[PDB]
């Protein structure tokens, strides 16, 4: 007549590793890092963002014509810009301070 | 694809038998263990029985001690309530439900995550 | 055949992470610790959730440009987050390092906690045979094997039975 | 822009997660997870995988 | 055995409201409750699990708390098809109980 | 009546962290480990001031104003700080959390290892009743239990006692 | 003469960290637990490297100059390397105060893992004598002094001279 | 509030007895060890007795075993020095000092947080 | 017995002085040890436990320093008030033990 | 400065016996653990035995078991390989090999960090 | 017996090569393997042991990696005097064994 005291195997081929072992099997496990992205840009808490379509800041803000024009009361959570706008600064010269205005208007 | 399907229930006359039959499919049956709870028309949920995956262990609430036989087939998948002695207190909807797994491991002991629709046991 | 935790695991253990092997007259089977493996598994859960949870974190943004005069506060921009960058990672990995091989203590200690419990119980009724199993010196029907699980086991009660077994042995 | 609802966004994604920790870019907006360079960060939960032959 | 007294036995509130449901234990149960949600003629359908998870496919509104003796689910924002009856279920040791229900219904 | 360590603490054990409670012909009463509550003492407050000291600092400045034109300067003060807050924040919660995991562990062993020393002088002029109690199997007068918590319990000195009242058990 | 691990180490074992001391009719002499010692010295210098190797950092700069009029930020440069100063200072001070008292905690728990498997091999076939050390209750030469070594001691082998043994002491 | 007082202290014969008191108030007197220390004059502080909270342990300085017993009264939350068989060395200004308890575990073997006046014997 | 030898026997300093004064232990007594003030005709008063921690109400002036045998009482600032002897105790093991005591006087 | 020394290897007949020397210094012999090992001309390393540092254990391979016997001198620092039998499948360059040692530990399973020239032993 | 597989059995490459020899056990042998290099007529010495420590005195070209079945040897960029026979040892257990050898050749 036995009794025995055992514990919990299974076929996991998941490994681990400790800080004195290397790549020890685990019947179980949970990552804390996350890798992956959905490829899209999304509302953030529910708050949508201001998209520039094919203008830069500067040309939306000061109402470039070839810009769509902010007809009615609006919110964003960020603003989404081009990487290279095809509708800037139509008529040449510095936008000054534009860093500084981006922390104010960013989020609204 | 993963759902139980209760069978037995009907009209039955105080101090009769029943047997109920709980065939599963869509998942390892054999794995985990089982229970059954009634619903009296109107009022609440009681768990009756529970039964280990191996069917080596069984668990009875105070109502139906003596009188209700828990068991399972593990080549048909299917569990069974046996009723003995009904009385009028024992007419409920009975399901079948299955504990939830955690961790890899399925503990008898914890939420239930699959249930029939359920079976009518009218005693009277 | 059957042996217990000092040779390893279980395949056949599957509704818990630890428990009990028996074997006698009226056969055999594997049973689960099960409150055992409640308590642990609270205890696993409430880690994993701690390391998440805790990591409460400032509103992040994106707005690092300076003007085209000012890469000298670029740069320290850059190696701002560089600085942070290597403080987590560094914390990070050897967080991750630590509680396993903590975690893997801890399962440990739960099976010996177990292991010690059934010993207690036996006392010299038992044969400790050192692989994580007893070689019970009487007949041990299964209830005797639910009382042994449960911490009802009655030293006194198989005691003349089980010194009687002992000196066949001697 | 997608019709989707994130707690972080990046330029190439969005990091829709609560793990303490992401990989996947240095610069983001939100509640967002710091940034690591490691390639993986897993923790044990379960026992040693060690059955007996 | 384990007795689990769920307050209120019963409330109206509309749509978009915010609803708590308790649910008490006479003893520690740590975490093992479970939350179910049970529409007339329907089985019950498995919401929280160790007190606070969501079940997979289970709107994210629906949250639960509480951990030893005091348990609580919340519907942050309900919605028309949450009008039902809810159960809390404790899983600590056998034998398995209910609680009293609750039922969610318009004013 | 009055059972051990197993069961849970003791209201009466109000001279150390530690200790023993006797029952024989001269009377009962609860006695602390000392010397065992010394070295926890000693440990205890050795790691609270381990975690406070060694929060060595450099000299903190309130110095983080830049001029009407360089918000941008001031936003990354502004997120430096937050970046700092965010990983002490969190490293201290994690801290306190593993620390005192720890510390319950420690005295776990503590009270165990009390335990194994007893165990391991009585060795079989007793039984472990399983509750962190022994059944001595001969009489303990006053001074031989002084000499148990002493550590200078005699094995061979009760043997032949504690031999005969085993054999009336069995 | 000579004691066990509960009084201290040995200067006479040197081909390990772990091991025996033995003595019977054909001699005496220390003998190191090769595959314990093995199994320690990977844990140790595994987490040795993790400590060291995981420090994999960004590419570090001393470009921190800003021009005469800009102070302000070169006391912002300042104060961020004074902020990952104090991080990494007290990070490290508590990673080698934390995992010292662990590492030892480690040998004491390897040791104790000897001192188990041998107690639970000898059974009662020997008296535990409290100091790390066991008292045969029969004669054990050299080929029973190496199975007990090497995990292949029979108990049921000496159990009878052992037994007769035993009575004479009681 | 919390302070101890010393009594019973005087000129004595060799060979004579005296009993000191020490009573405590403002503080839970059952609960600490106590402490009797002596100091001859122009010399230093000699620990000569101690007994525990329950008055079960006592322990004794070389140079008084045999001859003081120390004992106390949780009635009267009083503490007692018994001296036989005096001597001229044993002639010192006499105190009862309260060890001091940490992390609220009352242990015996600490500093003296509290100290009375002390009383006089002088033996010869 | 353990013994603790104190040093200087006694000492001349002004107001405003450094004021060092030492305790050795024939034995490691780890952190158990105690310093006290005591001024002519007066019971001892504890300054230090713990060998370093600072006894409630006692000046910010007065510190301890030292593990297992070797001991220090630094007085960092001198007062009128701190003429006095002063003396180390052990707490380690019993029978208790003093040092021999420090006399700190005017010059 | 720290180097072995093997000598005594030579031609011999099938069915002889040979013993090698292997001189030590530079370190402390009594220390280490020792091992032989032999290369046979154009093939690979095959280690034949090895002693502990108090020649209190011998561990040997099976293709000279029985036959080779492994020893030293602690007050010569010299370690003996006796070959017994030899056959021609012995005919090899046998070095004498001292172990590695670890976290301050002489460990007799490690690399070998220092051998000699070796010597040569033709069984023909 | 533990058997160590070494490939390959001999390769050629010219000085400034990269150099990769691999030693495949029977079972695991954990860290506990090294690496020697042999010049006709010399005894072995050691490079490399705990399967990927410099040995005092070596380049540090030559690296090794590795743990438990799978190990490799690399020399990043070839020498001279880097032309010889490469042996891997396993220290797991008694017997000591080696692998077949690999000889490096100019081609
Ligand atoms: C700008 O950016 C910051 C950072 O992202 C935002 O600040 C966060 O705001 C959220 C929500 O306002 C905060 O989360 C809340 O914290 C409260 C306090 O939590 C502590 O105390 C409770 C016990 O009372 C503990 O349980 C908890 O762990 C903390 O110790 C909670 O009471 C809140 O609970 C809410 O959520 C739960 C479900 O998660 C519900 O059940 C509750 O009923 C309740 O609704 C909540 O968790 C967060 O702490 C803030 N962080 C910081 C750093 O500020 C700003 O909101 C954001 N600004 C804007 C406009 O978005
Ligand atoms: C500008 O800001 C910085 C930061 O606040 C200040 O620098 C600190 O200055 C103090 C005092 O000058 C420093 O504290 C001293 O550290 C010395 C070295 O300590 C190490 O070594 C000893 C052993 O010798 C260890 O015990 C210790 O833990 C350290 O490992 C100590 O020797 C000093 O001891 C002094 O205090 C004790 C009581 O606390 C006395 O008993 C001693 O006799 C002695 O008087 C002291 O602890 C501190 O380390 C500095 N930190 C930094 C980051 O620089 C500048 O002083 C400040 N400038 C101005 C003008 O205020
Ligand atoms: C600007 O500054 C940065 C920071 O210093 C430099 O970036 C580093 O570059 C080195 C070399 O390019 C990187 O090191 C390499 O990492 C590779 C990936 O390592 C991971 O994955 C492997 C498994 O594939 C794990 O073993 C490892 O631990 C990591 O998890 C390795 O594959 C490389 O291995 C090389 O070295 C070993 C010996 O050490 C050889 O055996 C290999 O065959 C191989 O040659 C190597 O370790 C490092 O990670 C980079 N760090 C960062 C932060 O970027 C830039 O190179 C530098 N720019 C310039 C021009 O110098
Ligand atoms: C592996 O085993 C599976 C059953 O094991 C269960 O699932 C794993 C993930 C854990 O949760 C364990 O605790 C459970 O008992 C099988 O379903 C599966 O087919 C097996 N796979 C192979 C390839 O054999
Ligand atoms: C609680 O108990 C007190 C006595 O206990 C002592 O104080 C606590 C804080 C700890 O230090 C413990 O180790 C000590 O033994 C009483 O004084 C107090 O009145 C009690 N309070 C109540 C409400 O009963
Ligand atoms: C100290 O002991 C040395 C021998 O011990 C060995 O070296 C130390 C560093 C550790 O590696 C230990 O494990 C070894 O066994 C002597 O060589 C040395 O002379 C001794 N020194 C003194 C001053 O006696
Ligand atoms: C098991 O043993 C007990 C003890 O006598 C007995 O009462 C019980 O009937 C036994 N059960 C079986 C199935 O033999
Ligand atoms: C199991 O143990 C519990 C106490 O935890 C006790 O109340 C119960 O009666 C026991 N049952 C059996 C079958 O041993
Ligand atoms: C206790 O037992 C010892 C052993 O014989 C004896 O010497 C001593 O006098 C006993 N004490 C009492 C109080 O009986
Ligand atoms: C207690 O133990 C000590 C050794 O630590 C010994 O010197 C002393 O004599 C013992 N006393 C008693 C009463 O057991
Ligand atoms: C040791 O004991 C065994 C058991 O009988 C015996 O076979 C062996 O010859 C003994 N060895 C010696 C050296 O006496
Ligand atoms: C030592 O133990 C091993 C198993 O690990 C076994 O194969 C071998 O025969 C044993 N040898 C001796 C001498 O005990």
């Amino acid at each position: 007549d036995q009794i025995c005291i055992g514990y919990h195997s299974n076929n996991s081929t998941q490994t681990v590793n400790t800080l004195l072992e290397s790549n020890v099997p685990v019947t179980s496990s949970h990552s804390i890092l996350e890798k992956e992205h959905n490829g899209l840009l999304c509302k953030l808490k529910g708050k949508a963002p201001l998209d520039l379509i094919d203008c830069s800041l500067p040309a939306w803000l000061m109402g470039n014509p070839k810009c769509d024009e902010l007809l009615t009361a609006s919110e964003w959570a960020y603003i989404k810009e081009d990487p290279e706008p095809e509708n800037g600064i139509c008529f040449p010269g510095d936008f000054d301070s534009l860093e500084d205005l981006i922390l104010l208007v960013s989020n609204t | 694809q993963v759902q139980l399907v209760e069978s037995g229930g009907g009209v039955v006359q105080p101090g009769r038998s029943l047997r109920l039959s709980c065939a599963a499919s869509g998942f390892p049956f054999s794995s985990y263990g089982m229970h059954w709870v009634r619903q009296a028309p109107g009022k609440g949920l009681e768990w009756v029985a529970g039964v280990s995956y191996d069917g080596s262990y069984k668990y009875y609430a105070d109502s139906v001690k003596g009188r209700f036989t828990i068991s399972r087939d593990s080549s048909k998948s299917t569990l069974y309530l046996q009723m003995n002695s009904l009385r009028p207190e024992d007419t409920a909807v009975y399901y079948c439900a299955r504990p939830s797994a955690i961790f890899g491991i399925y503990i008898i002991l914890n939420g239930l995550d699959v249930w029939g629709q359920g079976t009518t046991v009218t005693v009277s | 055949a059957i042996a217990g935790f000092i040779e390893g695991g279980w395949q056949g253990l599957i509704d818990g992470w630890y428990g009990y092997h028996h074997q006698n007259s009226e056969g055999s089977g594997y049973a689960a610790d099960k409150e055992a493996t409640q308590k642990a598994v609270d205890a696993i859960t409430t880690k994993v959730n701690n390391i998440i949870d805790k990591m409460n974190t400032q509103f992040e943004s994106t707005a690092k440009e300076f003007n085209k005069i000012e890469m000298r506060i670029k740069h320290l921009s850059d190696r701002v987050d560089d600085g942070f960058l290597d403080v987590w990672s560094y914390n990070a990995e050897l967080l991750v390092l630590l509680e396993n091989e903590r975690t893997l203590d801890f399962h440990d200690a739960n099976v010996n906690n177990l292991y010690q419990k059934v010993k207690v119980q036996l006392k010299d009724n038992a044969i400790d045979m050192g692989n994580g199993c007893f070689k019970i010196l009487h007949k041990c029907n299964n209830t005797c094997m639910d009382d042994i699980k449960n911490g009802t086991y009655n030293y006194y009660e198989y005691r003349k039975e089980s010194h009687l077994e002992k000196q066949k042995i001697d | 822009i997608s019709d989707c609802d994130t707690i972080c966004q990046t330029k190439i994604g969005a990091i829709n997660s609560t793990l303490p920790f992401q990989n996947i870019h240095q610069n983001a907006i939100g509640d967002c997870p710091k940034y690591v360079k490691a390639q993986e960060l897993v923790l044990a939960t379960g026992l040693r995988n060690n059955p007996i032959k | 055995e384990i007795v689990l007294t769920q307050s209120p036995s019963s409330v109206s509130a509309s749509v978009g409201d915010r609803v708590t449901i308790t649910c008490r234990a006479t003893q520690g149960i740590s975490s093992w409750l479970a939350w179910y949600q049970q529409k007339p003629g329907k089985p019950p359908k498995l919401l929280i699990f160790g007190a606070s998870s969501l079940q997979s496919g289970v709107p994210s509104r629906f949250s639960g708390s509480g951990s030893g003796t005091d348990f609580t689910l919340t519907i942050s924002s309900l919605q028309p098809e949450d009008f039902a009856t809810y159960f809390c279920q404790q899983a600590h040791s056998f034998p398995l109980t209910f609680g009293g229900g609750t039922k969610v219904e318009i004013k």
